[PDB]
DNA sequence: CTCCAATATGTGATATAATATA
DNA sequence: ATCACATATTGGAG
DNA sequence: TCCAATATGTGATATAATATAGAT
DNA sequence: ATCACATATTGGA
């Protein structure tokens, strides 16, 4: 159930790793700018798991 | 060009002190135009190619017309975009439906450079890191712009699941 | 068809083609003016006589400069309305097609008859190519394929009114 | 019953909303039925069938 | 029961930056 | 963090 | 020097009813 | 992911 999250997260640090000449504050607040409360639910429901 | 030899040196990417003066040059001629340019009054679409075409040629009475410094400028903000492409893919999987892709942000912020930044370049100043600071900070407006209207892409694909998206929302509504 | 080039310090035309063709990038405009020569270059009749003599026989509709788009009934759009925010529902396709219309009007918005820098101006028309490619592709793949293609689904079969489902007894 | 946007027939949710007794779900003429019924070599009837039942709206 | 003029209010378009490197 | 243009609302008279 | 084998990569393609829903 | 089909190298002969 809680896949969907750890996909989110890897996708937010795979950014921040490869991220090139800029301000690493800025994509760490990145990845955890769109969380939101129904994230969860949601990706649970749609994805059918 | 004495700072230049400490750091890693990319020929394409690396600016001269001429070149710098050449852009400095171009600024000053830029400003002295402007005024003549806003008083025409033509149409505003004609009157802006008009002014993206004068500010480029007097950067290129500035080279000899050799049009180098046109290329190199055209590098730089090549490789401020691409950078991105690998760390920020999701935001431009996103803005492909917004019909917006790097090297049209590439020939926009050129038009923009040249118009709208090459003349509020400052006296005896270092063009590279106004022109890195500027880049920059728009890739971050672009990616951080709320929208109007969020997008979603019917994906017609049923690789995994049964029914795909159009499908489906094609026989209900529809 | 890719155009492709490299500066000096100074922003000379450095790459001085050491490990590249003399026919290679050098742009879709240099591939339509001397598209006859390098056909006869490469052609191989061998394995592609055929195909060689179908492209003399079909030389005009080789370059084409319009672009054909299908009706919108066709590529679902839907205008949904969201609290957070309004939402729009559309087939991938329908990106490919303003894409393509996004570049041809960065393209003529520039005087075609001024001289440009080159790295502008044909990346611009390969990325269209591109484009173009893919839209013919997905048209296949999704529209005309399969058991979801329009072909097998409604060109052969359809879905009939005046029918009826039931339960058999004795 | 209600025609999809590319004038042929498609299912409705009205069953499910409760607006309708009975399904009124189209029945899908499959290729091998195509095939079956070619048995009869009367193509110009299957494919009035087809057209007034489907295909064409003038024929409907 | 229209028509006038003007006011305050809404909405789209634009604008901000000055430590460089496949 | 403005600003030029579009719009519903008040003021006013006829 | 060549070549056939191995390996990589490309490409088509897939049942049957069915619960929905990315700064000021 | 199974089947087909096509290249690219490479160890082998």
């Amino acid at each position: 159930l809680l896949h969907p999250l750890l996909i989110k997260f890897s996708k937010g640090t795979y950014r921040v790793l490869n991220n090139r000449n800029s301000n690493k504050f800025e994509k760490i607040k990145t990845i955890f700018s769109n969380i939101q409360e129904g994230f969860l639910v949601k990706k649970i429901i749609n994805n059918e798991l | 060009n004495q700072a230049s030899k400490g750091k890693k040196i990319n020929i394409e990417l690396q600016v001269t002190d001429n070149l710098n003066k050449i852009y400095l040059k171009s600024s000053v001629l830029m400003r002295i135009l402007i005024p003549i340019l806003c008083d025409f009054n033509c149409d505003d679409d004609i009157n802006e190619v008009l002014v993206y075409d004068i500010f480029k040629e007097v950067i290129k009475s500035f080279d000899d017309g050799k049009k180098n410094a046109l290329n190199k400028l055209y590098k730089i903000i090549y490789s401020r975009v691409f950078e991105t492409k690998y760390s920020d893919v999701v935001i431009w999987t996103y803005l492909k439906n917004m019909s917006t892709d790097l090297m049209i942000i590439v020939k926009d912020y050129f038009k923009v450079i040249i118009k709208k930044i090459f003349p509020k370049l400052k006296h005896n100043s270092s063009v590279i890191s106004y022109l890195d600071v500027v880049i920059k900070q728009k890739l971050k407006y672009l990616f951080t712009f709320k929208y109007p209207i969020s997008y979603k892409p019917l994906k017609a694909e049923t690789t995994d699941d049964e029914e795909l998206s159009e499908q489906e929302r094609m026989e209900i509504n529809l | 068809i890719n155009y492709q080039q490299s500066i000096d310090q100074n922003g000379e035309n450095i790459d001085l083609t050491e490990e590249i063709g003399e026919d290679d990038y050098i742009g879709l405009v240099k591939f339509k003016d001397n598209f006859d020569d390098l056909l006869e270059k490469y052609t191989d009749k061998k394995k592609y006589q055929k195909e060689y003599d179908f492209l003399i026989e079909n030389h005009d509709k080789i370059f084409i400069n319009k672009l054909p788009v299908f009706s919108h009934k066709l590529r679902p759009a839907t205008l949904l309305t969201g609290s957070k925010g309004k939402v729009l529902a559309f087939d991938e396709i329908n990106n490919y097609y303003n894409f393509v219309i996004e570049y041809i009007n960065q393209i003529n918005e520039g005087v075609v008859s001024d001289d440009s820098i080159d790295l502008l101006l044909l990346p611009l028309l390969y990325n269209m190519q591109f484009y173009a490619n893919n839209i013919l592709t997905r048209i296949i793949s999704e529209y005309l394929r399969g058991k979801k293609g329009f072909l097998r689904k409604n060109i052969m079969g359809s879905r009939i009114n005046f029918s009826a489902r039931n339960v058999i007894t004795p | 019953s209600f025609m999809n946007l590319r004038g042929l027939p498609a299912k409705s949710k009205n069953f499910k909303e409760h607006k309708d007794l009975y399904s009124k779900t189209p029945v899908r003429i499959g290729n091998m039925e195509i095939s079956n019924l070619s048995l009869t070599n009367e193509m110009g009837s299957i494919m009035d069938m087809l057209n007034s039942y489907s295909n064409n709206e003038t024929n409907r």
